[PDB]
């Protein structure tokens, strides 16, 4: 919660339990605020597995070894 | 003397007459040959009918 | 406890709040169903109809 | 992140237990991100709150509560006691109230006699100084987001919920009586504030211990199941990267009837079986491969039968019903061969039953056809920390009262043929109450029945009640029984455990040999006596195998390595003088070093009996002879032995007249 | 012997019923009205979307002499999109490679043909069958449908969208491979995308995989809309059945025609909320959101049907709603009891202390007021909702016990208080009630004509409530005279013209919501009283309204009776004094109680009536004409004898519900006389405070949610019901071939209790689908509802039945089974038994045309009912009786129906078991449908069938068949030397669907059944110039297309639609 | 007896036990006519004879 934190800062600044400069329980609605996250990589999809495992399972998928 | 007394009761309540438990009570059943779905209708309607009282 | 589930159906009586038991009241069916506030003091009040009573 | 776990957490001794490890959640390195949230607070004020509202208002409030946004109450004394504070300690007030009233609480003058003091008390509310001020009637939907939007909440009630409450006067004047977070937030109570709010999977809502929790999720899965987010134990994990006895981890186990009777793989049924422990599990080592549970005569092989009755009953998974195996060799259906496929649950449960309270004996009930002799047999062969767990020399079988009578009871049975009109002949009353299909008729049963009961009421239950009064004096014992009215007509005292066995008993009657008379007028007995007992639901078995097995398995991984002189100790009664120091057994504990140094200055001299003493010694080696106490005021509670600690059960008297003994504590 | 009653017991035991009530059911009715179970419909699957394995049954000869070990892949440990083996079948495993949220309870899974699967055959209904590996050949068909059934109800689910990746390995020409979540994820990579894999060897894999066209890997379209996060569907080339892939997409358009967007949520709940409660809605481009919750108006009326129909002549499962609505209007209504207002009046007025009658204490000892009053006044306002079904009329104690009497002013003020509170009931009788009142009380003084002797004046008013049993003086007003009767005739008339008029509100929203009402028109609410709006918000005392006019009209009549002397000559002047004083005085008396009835009340209960667990069910409410007053309603469940339209039907097959609820009057009374505002409101900022706390639930929205399924599981039903017995509905029928039972209503009833009990174990709902269908027989069940007026006229509502995805998923799955048999455990067509005895290497799944006859087969004698079996004597041969009547040895080509063979099954074994092992006798057994089992032998060496053979024919039982063994060669890759083998059991048809590749890795198959890799599955792959979208599916399955995934999120309504204010 | 060994209908009341389900109520001060037939009945497992 980013602006939770920004109006918790806004109030350990200046000697307050309560900040006058808040920047959640505003009056607007706005539920589409779609900051940067962690759970999307770069191309469209989660980031639940990591993408060099990713990689590294896609080439360990197809590996040959010597006949015995 | 007196606290050692207990009924005896030769027709019973059959062990086919009674339901599953809820909790740690078994319900008598509607298809019941048994003489104690009488009491079971007359304490039924009482409880209801008290429980649907204002007072 | 049949007969006052249906007018006091969530409210509790005095000092007893409400609970919820498992049931196996149909053979198929296995579920928890909530419980009031009477049906809950028939609940306690049955263990010790069932268990006797001891006296000193 | 936020998690909902099925468990009551704290944030001091939740990580000590191991919850999610627990659960199943495989957090192995320890990098202490999973910060706890304590809630025992908040399931203590659930339980106030159900006093006053409805649950469905109780419940729909409390879901939509952003835990990670701190929070606090803090409530008001009255109306006419909070201007009581401000009179005194005038500089306290806040700055809303009124400039005219402000000047009239700050002088020193008494206000006796109150002319405009009085109006501007009573013109005076609260609601227009202190902003939230929730009600005493609020309708406590509305709580919940005034502690959402802000940090501080006024109230003038009790009956809150969601934050501590913290007092704002000095407690004189009332009339009714920050947190680490770390991204990671377990706890119970899910909440559908935030995305990336998330809660547990595994284990079912049947299943749930608490009941206030179990009320809670039963109805936060009956509403709003479409947006929930269930996740497994797994899927934890992967986002991740004074010890207790009586509480098991238990699982399920998801097995299946299979035949290999014709060289070919078949599969029949389709079965589960709940609450195994995991301890008896890791102790056999199962495993998924393929079993089997007969050995080379038809009996079972002595694992298998601890593991059904150590548990509750089986359950079918196409018809979701119970179920019972068939002990006999003989197939409408069998079982020769299984296999396990995997485990379902992984909860917790209190081995400890609610009706355990005292120091006292037990008397369990069965049916006629359970495994007795057998599960007896099994239960001889342990023994955990030197002691033995339930000896076979103070269990007392079903027929012992029955064999004791000179008409031996069921010899006197055997004659009821006589006073019924036209059978006068046993194998032609055998015959006769049956269908040839092996169900009897109701009619039979209920003229056989009444001529039962008087052989039952009058010839047995006196010299039941002379036999149990016996054996209570002569020990603490514990007593297989039928037909838990022979246990309630009989007045018996000590525990009541009505049990069932897993099995199909009446199948079991009919397959054992030089039995008593022919095995059919067993089985008619056996019927007689389920038709005597009751329409109690008894339970199942497993409790009760749970409670004498399960508890000795963590105190051997706890101190099986230490010593046995200062981690043993024995508690029983004691008489002063010497004449031809007396010392009588009464129970025996296994504990930890520190738990002994708290159990030696508890207060043991309360209780008091009377102590004879015979000379009647026996085959055992050292000198101690057998004896007889009987208790006389109250009984020992299980709480000023334990919870940590694991005792014996039940256990014998051997060390003349009367004594007057008391009992106290010994150990080295 | 006694050792054989061990079976019958333990079969007496095995034959308990799985699924019976014998229990009672009102507390989970009333539960059921309160709170439903919602039902899990998203759920998102991150696995892949196939249902269709494929099993390796016996190894390869990979060391072998003939060839090189070198050659082959299995010595490399090239992980392969193919198991590599001698034989490989394909076998059907719901969900085997996917990654479940929560699963459904519920599996087909199948073992591979070599091993047994009867068990899923007899799993239904054989009950009765001894054997474990026995089940009923008339009851394959019930089988085959709830397996069908159980497959759609495990492949309903969503595809979710999971994180690629890039190649770096050359194999593709960098394409975007998929990952999906597990613990081992490594090895999925080669069973996904079978054309990653170079190409060796010239194994039948790898020219396959030569065949293949190359660019068709993985990703190829996505829906990116923000910077930074995550892409909305994408289109894949992976390994899929297109049958599931079928499934899913129909489940998810069916989940995107419910799909609504928040903006249309604030309309709706602004207009439920009559602008008292703003709710806010973000302006700004969202992400996506999937929330189901719209459906429309035909599924609302259906399953309002269904609850009424639930909710049947019971008085006790309606009594808590009512009790609930009441104690919810208690927080939302302003006006509380003004203590005073009684015990203030009759001050006014007095008396002398001389009399010993009193009126005001009368009055204070008549009424009680006692807030025991006012739960009972907000029963009686909250009953207006529901008429239909409850009908609250007064208490028989309110009444005088005696019929009263005019010369005691006790019964005048009984005649009063009745007076006052008739008209809020909604009885239709409360106007004859009132007129019999008086009537009742004056006995003697004044005689009216009745009916007939029975109905007389002087019987009680209580025993009418019925418009039959109106007099008709009432009716006809110049009957009663002026000079025989002027009270009478004056309070006829007040009756006839100043009862209250009936109104409407115009309540809820019908967009989101569907419009719940059944003969009212759509969204409309009906009142027994006026409403007009008020024009200011800071009300005051007016008395321009109805119950005040009425009030002072019943007054009036009490001034004229109490004025005349001949009447009453008991009282003097002071005491009649006292009273026309405290008449005119409670004629004049303050209330904000009727004001408010008119202007605020109304608004009210149509604020409220939308957050409602039982929306309102209502009949038109007649004033005083008796043509049209409600004398019944009734739904049905089932249609009658023969006749199809339910417009027929309905007439003679309906189950009247309804019930009386038996308020008291001095309730209604103190109520209507008393009513304070607060000193200081303003009624915007009182219902905006009061209305807000109401508005921040969704147990609605889980409503309609609920009220999908009931619909969904009910046109399954009769879908299903219709299948195995003839029904009314126009179905259409794929499985005629199966066997059936000759279905009966049990058969049915038992048949429906099974798919009820599927239909709740998936979607997890606990409580109460579909039985209140299932108490009669459901093979000719409709849904209608009806009431009726005094006159004879009916008024019907049939709401039309909607559409059904499940019941078209398993149609459409009908379908493809109708092909695709084999894959299922299924042969079609019939047997033949003889003996066959060569070293050919020809699968018996497959025979060749020669050994096959029909019934056209010249001289081939067919058998049936007409069946007896004649010895042989001094060496003449045994002979049975033809069809025709005639006598054949046990020679030739015969054919059996299977009934013959299993009604006479031993005498029959004895008789030809010898003459079928080694002469000339072969038999055709006609069954149409049978599982099957397979034996595979090595061709190098002897083989003889015989034991499993007659050990079939030893195990046909009269209520049982097991499964058919047959026995297959295996194909070989090198020359073999042949081995003679003995067969006794072939089929009539192809069978070989199920096989899949013999000899994958090999370059070729010499001896034994050939079949390459199955280009005509993988379509996309081998054809360069068909789109990427085309489904063969009543034919084939495809195991392979472009599957589309999503990654849309379902947040709850109050973290979109917040509505701070 | 003969007629019943032979006969396959059995009886069974809970076809009357789940279409009335007896302890409906109207009209609180006396009986209900659902409960009144079936306590007039007794719809239960005992002989046909």
């Amino acid at each position: 919660d980013e602006a939770d934190d920004a109006t918790k800062k806004q109030a350990k600044d200046t000697e307050k339990a309560k900040a006058q400069v808040t920047y959640s329980d505003t009056g607007i609605n706005n539920a589409n605020e779609l900051s940067r996250s962690g759970n999307v990589d770069n191309e469209g999809g989660s980031n639940q597995k990591p993408m060099s495992t990713r990689i590294a399972e896609a080439t360990s998928a197809i590996v040959s070894k010597h006949p015995a | 003397q007196e606290y050692t007394q207990s009924p005896e009761i030769k027709v019973p309540i059959p062990q086919k007459d009674w339901t599953g438990p809820i909790g740690e009570i078994r319900i008598l059943k509607d298809t019941t040959s048994s003489i104690a779905r009488y009491l079971y209708r007359t304490w039924y309607l009482a409880a209801a009918r008290m429980a649907a009282q204002p007072r | 406890h049949e007969g006052v589930a249906s007018s006091s159906i969530g409210k509790p009586f005095m000092g007893v709040p409400a609970s919820i038991v498992n049931d196996e009241s149909v053979v198929g069916v296995r579920a928890a169903r909530p419980i009031s506030g009477m049906q809950n003091m028939i609940q306690h009040l049955s263990k010790l109809y069932k268990r006797g009573f001891s006296y000193r | 992140a936020y998690i909902a776990v099925p468990a009551v957490v704290d944030s001091r001794s939740s990580e000590a237990i191991g919850l999610l490890e627990s659960f199943g959640v495989d957090a192995g390195s320890d990098a202490n991100d999973v910060s706890y949230q304590d809630h025992d607070y908040v399931v203590d004020q659930l339980q106030y709150m159900l006093d006053g509202y409805e649950a469905g208002d109780v419940i729909d409030a409390l879901v939509y509560r952003n835990w990670l946004h701190h929070s606090v109450y803090c409530l008001l004394p009255p109306k006419s006691q909070l201007l009581e504070y401000w009179k005194s300690n005038p500089s306290v007030i806040p700055d809303n109230v009124d400039r005219r009233l402000r000047k009239r609480l700050m002088l020193k003058k008494d206000l006796r006699k109150d002319d405009e003091y009085n109006q501007l008390a009573r013109a005076f509310k609260i609601s227009d100084v202190y902003a939230p001020l929730i009600s005493s009637t609020t309708s406590p939907m509305t709580m919940i987001q005034n502690l959402n939007q802000g940090e501080i909440v006024y109230t003038t009630t009790d009956r809150v919920i969601g934050a501590r409450v913290l007092l704002y006067a000095p407690r004189k004047y009332y009339a009714s009586t920050r947190v680490p977070h770390s991204r990671f937030n377990v706890g119970t109570f899910p909440s559908i504030a935030t995305p990336k709010c998330s809660v547990m999977s595994g284990v079912d809502i049947e299943s749930i211990p608490n009941e206030f929790i179990k009320l809670f999720y039963q109805r936060v899965k009956s509403i709003h199941a479409n947006i929930l987010n269930d996740i497994s134990p797994q899927i934890v994990s992967d986002m991740i990267n004074h010890v207790d006895v009586y509480r098991v981890d238990v699982v399920n186990v998801l097995f299946e009837v299979v035949d290999v009777a014709d060289g070919l793989r078949s599969v029949s049924r389709k079965l589960i079986m709940h609450t195994v422990p995991v301890c008896i599990l890791e102790l056999l080592g199962i495993e998924i491969a393929d079993y089997c549970i007969r050995q080379e005569d038809g009996m079972f092989t002595d694992w298998f039968l601890l593991l059904t009755m150590l548990s509750d009953g089986l359950t079918d998974r196409r018809t979701h019903c119970q179920y019972l195996i068939n002990p006999s060799s003989m197939p409408p259906d069998v079982i020769l061969n299984i296999s396990i496929t995997g485990f379902i649950n992984r909860h917790t449960i209190d081995v400890m039953p609610d009706v355990y309270d005292f120091i006292k004996p037990i008397g369990a009930v069965l049916p006629k056809g359970s495994f007795k002799s057998t599960i007896m047999r099994v239960l001889d062969s342990i023994s955990v920390l030197g002691v033995k767990i339930m000896p076979r020399a103070h269990v007392v079988d079903s027929d012992e009262v029955g064999e004791q009578m000179e008409p031996t009871f069921e010899h006197a049975v055997m004659e009821i043929y006589k006073g019924i009109a036209g059978v006068d002949s046993l194998d032609d009353l055998t015959k006769w109450v049956l269908n040839s299909d092996l169900v009897p008729h109701d009619d039979r049963l209920g003229q056989l029945f009444q001529a039962f009961l008087p052989l039952a009421k009058d010839l047995l239950a006196p010299m039941a009640r002379q036999f149990y009064d016996n054996s209570m004096s002569e020990g603490r014992l514990l007593t297989f029984a039928h037909a838990d009215s022979e246990l309630l007509n009989a007045n018996y005292f000590g525990h009541l455990l009505r049990l069932k066995i897993p099995y199909i008993t009446e199948v079991n009657l009919m397959i054992r040999k030089n039995r008593e008379g022919g095995e059919l007028f067993q089985l008619v007995l056996s019927y007689l006596y389920k038709m005597y007992a009751t329409s109690a639901q008894p339970k199942w078995f497993g409790s009760l195998l749970r409670l004498l097995i399960c508890p000795w398995l963590h105190m051997e991984k706890l101190i099986g390595e230490a010593d046995p002189a200062s981690t043993s100790a024995e508690i029983g009664w004691h008489v002063p003088r010497e004449q031809l120091d007396g010392f009588i057994p009464y129970v025996s504990i296994r504990a930890p070093r520190l738990v002994i140094e708290e159990l030696m200055e508890k207060n043991w001299g309360q209780y008091h009996a009377q102590v004879i003493v015979t000379d009647q010694l026996v085959v055992g080696e050292p000198r101690r002879v057998s004896a007889k106490a009987v208790i006389k005021g109250n009984h020992l509670p299980v709480k000023l032995i334990s919870r940590f600690a694991c005792f014996t059960l039940t256990s014998k008297y051997e060390m003349g007249a009367a004594y007057n003994a008391r009992l106290a504590f010994r150990s080295d | 012997e006694i050792q054989r009653h061990i079976t019958e017991f333990i079969s007496s035991w095995q034959n308990h019923p799985i699924v019976q009530v014998s229990a009672d059911v009102e507390n989970r009715k009333t539960a059921q009205l309160l709170h439903a179970d919602t039902p899990r419909l998203v759920t998102w699957d991150a696995g892949l979307c196939t249902s269709f394995k494929i099993v390796p049954i016996v190894p390869a000869q990979v060391p072998q002499d003939v060839l090189a070990y070198t050659f082959f892949t299995s010595s490399y440990a090239i992980q392969s999109p193919f198991p590599e083996a001698a034989v490989s079948r394909i076998v059907v495993h719901t969900r085997w490679a996917s990654n479940v949220d929560f699963d459904r309870d519920s599996s087909v899974i199948m073992a591979p043909p070599t091993e047994n699967n009867i068990h899923l055959f007899k799993q239904l209904l054989n009950t009765e069958t001894l054997s474990v590996r026995g089940a009923n050949p008339l009851m394959f068909r019930a089988n085959v449908l709830h397996m069908l059934l159980e497959f759609v109800l495990d492949n309903l689910y969503l595809n979710r969208h999971t994180g690629f990746s890039q190649d770096h390995t050359p194999f593709t020409e960098g394409a975007n491979l998929r990952s999906l979540p597990g613990p081992d994820a490594e090895k999925w990579y080669s069973i996904m995308y079978p054309t990653r894999m170079g190409t060796p060897n010239v194994s039948k894999i790898c020219n396959f995989v030569a065949s293949c066209v190359r660019n068709r890997v993985g990703r190829f379209d996505r829906a990116q809309m923000m910077n930074g996060a995550m892409s909305e569907w994408v289109d894949v080339f992976e390994t899929s059945d297109a049958l599931t892939v079928s499934i899913r997409g129909r489940w998810m358009a069916r989940l995107a025609r419910m799909n609504i967007n928040p903006t249309e949520i604030e309309w709706a709940l602004t207009e439920c909320a009559q602008g008292y409660v703003t709710v806010t809605s973000p302006y700004a481009p969202s992400v996506n959101r999937l929330m189901p919750y719209r459906i429309s108006n035909a599924e609302r009326q259906i399953s309002q049907i269904i609850r009424v129909m639930n909710i049947g002549n019971n008085a006790t499962v309606i009594q808590p709603v009512l009790q609930d609505i009441s104690v919810l209007l208690q927080r939302i209504s302003p006006l509380q009891i003004d203590p005073t207002i009684i015990s203030n009046t009759m001050s006014t007025v007095s008396e002398s202390t001389t009399q010993t009658l009193s009126p005001a204490s009368s009055i204070l000892g008549k009424l009680r007021p006692s807030n025991s009053d006012f739960s009972s006044f907000r029963v009686a306002l909250a009953g207006w909702l529901y008429n239909g079904v409850v009908t609250t009329v007064i208490d028989d104690s309110s009444y005088p016990k005696d019929g009263g009497s005019v010369t005691s002013l006790e019964n005048l003020w009984d005649f009063f208080i009745l007076a006052l509170a008739l008209p809020l009931t909604t009885d239709p009788c409360a106007p004859v009630k009132a007129f019999m009142t008086l009537a009742n009380m004056m006995v003697g003084f004044e005689t009216i004509p009745m009916d007939n002797q029975i109905y007389t004046q002087s019987r009680r008013a209580s025993a009418f409530s019925t418009p039959h049993t109106w007099p008709r003086c009432f009716m006809n007003i110049q009957l009663i005279s002026p000079i025989d009767a002027p009270i009478l005739r004056q309070w006829a008339e007040i009756i006839h013209r100043y009862w209250p008029n009936p109104s409407q509100i115009r309540y809820g929203t019908p967009n989101v919501f569907g419009s719940a009402n059944l003969f009212t028109p759509p969204e409309v609410l009906l009142l027994p009283i006026d409403h007009q709006p008020a024009n200011v918000t800071t009300p005051t005392l007016d008395f321009t309204n109805e119950l005040t006019n009425w009030r002072a009209r019943v007054c009036e009549l009490m001034k004229n009776l109490v004025d005349n002397q001949r009447y009453q000559p008991g009282w003097t002047q002071s005491l009649v004094s006292s009273m026309r004083g405290t008449l005119g005085k409670l004629k004049l008396i303050k209330s904000m109680t009727p004001m408010y009835l008119q202007q605020l009340a109304p608004v009210e209960l149509a604020v409220i009536a939308p957050m409602l667990p039982f929306p309102p069910f209502q009949v038109p409410y007649v004033r005083l004409d008796r043509d049209r007053v409600p004398t019944m309603v009734g739904v049905t469940r089932q249609s009658r004898d023969t006749i199809t339209q339910p417009a027929l039907s309905l007439s003679t097959t309906n189950t009247t519900v309804g019930v009386p609820l038996a308020l008291d009057a001095r309730a209604i009374t103190v109520a209507l006389l008393s009513g304070k505002y607060p000193p200081d409101l303003v009624t915007n900022v009182w219902y905006a405070d009061a209305i807000y706390p109401m508005y921040a639930d969704t147990e609605v929205f889980s409503n309609l949610q609920r009220d999908v399924i009931t619909c969904e599981a009910v046109q399954t039903l009769v879908t299903l019901v219709a299948q195995i017995s003839e029904t009314q509905y126009p179905v259409d029928r794929y499985l005629d071939w199966i066997p059936s039972l000759r279905a009966s209503a049990a058969t049915a009833a038992t048949f429906a209790e099974w798919v009820n009990t599927s239909m709740k174990t998936a979607f997890d709902l606990s409580d109460m689908l579909l039985e209140p269908l299932l108490s009669g027989d459901p093979r000719m069940t409709q849904l209608a509802i009806q009431y009726q007026q005094y006159n004879g006229r009916t008024f019907n509502v049939i709401p039309e039945m909607p559409g059904s995805v499940i019941a078209d998923c398993v149609q459409l799955t009908a379908e493809v089974f109708n092909h695709e048999y084999n894959l299922f455990g299924i042969a079609r067509g019939d047997i033949i038994i003889g003996r066959v005895q060569s070293t050919h290497l020809w699968s018996p799944l497959a025979p060749p045309p020669d050994l096959v006859f029909d019934r056209d087969t010249p001289g081939v004698h067919i058998f049936g009912r007409d069946c007896r079996i004649s010895f042989g004597m001094n060496g003449a041969a045994p002979m049975i009786r033809d069809e025709t009547g005639m006598m054949v040895p046990f020679e030739g080509n015969w054919i059996f129906p299977l009934a013959l063979w299993q009604m006479n099954t031993r005498y029959f074994n004895q008789q030809f078991d010898a003459w079928i092992k080694t002469g000339e006798l072969r038999i055709r057994i006609e069954m149409g449908a049978y599982p099957y089992m397979l034996h595979y032998y090595d061709p190098r060496q002897y083989a003889n069938a015989w034991n499993l053979t007659s050990a079939w024919l030893e195990e046909i039982t009269p209520t049982s068949i097991p499964s058919v063994p047959f026995m297959v060669p295996i194909s070989s890759d090198h020359d073999i030397s042949s081995a003679p083998a003995v067969q006794y059991i072939i089929s009539t048809e192809y069978n070989d669907r199920s096989l899949f590749c013999t000899n994958s890795s090999s370059p070729q198959t010499i001896a034994g059944p050939d079949k390459h890799i199955p280009v005509e599955r993988y379509n996309i792959l081998t054809n360069p110039d068909a789109p990427p979208t085309q489904i063969q599916l009543p034919e084939v399955v495809d195991l392979y297309n472009v599957v589309t995934r999503y990654a849309y999120e379902t947040p709850p309504i109050t973290a979109v639609v917040m509505g701070v204010p």
